[PDB]
């Protein structure tokens, strides 16, 4: 949707009607957009998140722009859509007892008398299930 | 206090955004003429502020009696917008005590802080109603371990009370 807003540009600069001027107004809501994405993406370089904690993130980044509802519907769309894999195991462990989750990242994880089987991982809770931390295991 | 500095920054980007919109380049007295409506409304907002000042409720109070101060004249949607906006995470503590009960303290902005069991200290908005959202909640802490007319509050409220 960045690659349109310039290609829309391109195409109106042909017959003459985009001077400098003209510019340093139209982009003003992409040069927005643009910088909360390369401040998320800073977050995640710069602190090894995979998981559960890059999903903590995603929801203290959406809680703290809770008066801007122009960077809120935008970390809204972020959350609501990299928590669908996450969502998409939790409804095995609940609904079923098999936990697929390939990549060492979901909350529980088993082992090979019993209270040693399956183990809450502290660092991958999403920081919104903490208050049914319990329940789930 | 940040939710008021967060509403007022909603309103001078609109002083930034009818400033180079209008004039290319239009005659110098229609500057001065064009902005005497306008700009004394800005040295207004220099007199509510303090270019001291409160916070908690003692702001939330303060900015009301501003209102009927000067209601009927052109400053009243201004304020309006900003007490509707300032006084937005004031109702999300009120929208505790009434639905879940968990009391949510951060630096004292609340009028309430926290056998007898009944030592949650409480000693502007109608008395009629301040006296009993602090019973209202301990109702609900105690089942766990067993023109200015003020509708828009009382009225999702008042349903609750009863129940």
């Amino acid at each position: 949707e960045h690659l349109i807003l310039v290609s829309q540009l391109e195409q109106l600069h042909r017959q003459g009607l985009l001077s400098l001027q003209k510019l340093w107004f139209y982009i003003q809501p992409a040069m927005r957009t643009m910088d909360i994405l390369a401040s998320l993406a800073t977050s995640v370089d710069k602190g090894e998140c995979l998981g559960g904690s890059t999903l903590s993130l995603l929801h203290d980044r959406s809680f703290s722009y809770t008066g801007d509802s122009q960077a809120q519907e935008l970390c809204l769309y972020l959350t609501k859509a990299a928590s669908a894999p996450y969502f998409e195991v939790l409804e095995k462990w609940i609904y079923r007892g098999i936990i697929h989750d390939p990549y060492s990242e979901f909350m529980v994880e088993e082992h090979e008398y019993w209270d040693q089987r399956y183990t809450i991982v502290q660092q991958q809770i999403p920081s919104f299930l903490q208050k049914m931390a319990d329940k789930i295991l | 206090f940040q939710a008021f500095t967060s509403g007022l920054r909603r309103y001078l980007q609109y002083y930034r955004a009818c400033v180079l919109s209008t004039p290319p380049t239009l005659s110098l007295l229609t500057i001065g003429f064009l902005f005497k409506k306008l700009g004394r409304q800005l040295r207004y907002l220099a007199e509510l502020c303090g270019v001291a000042f409160p916070t908690g409720v003692k702001l939330l109070s303060y900015l009301y009696q501003e209102a009927l101060h000067n209601c009927s004249n052109e400053h009243y949607p201004v304020l309006l917008s900003l007490l509707k906006t300032s006084c937005e995470p004031y109702t999300r503590f009120i929208h505790d005590w009434v639905y879940s009960g968990v009391f949510r303290d951060a630096y004292g902005e609340f009028m309430i802080q926290v056998k007898l069991y009944w030592t949650h200290g409480y000693v502007v908005f109608l008395k009629h109603i301040a006296h009993d959202i602090y019973v209202c909640g301990k109702t609900i802490n105690l089942l766990k371990l067993c023109v200015l007319m003020k509708r828009s509050i009382t009225a999702p409220l008042a349903a609750h009370i009863s129940l």
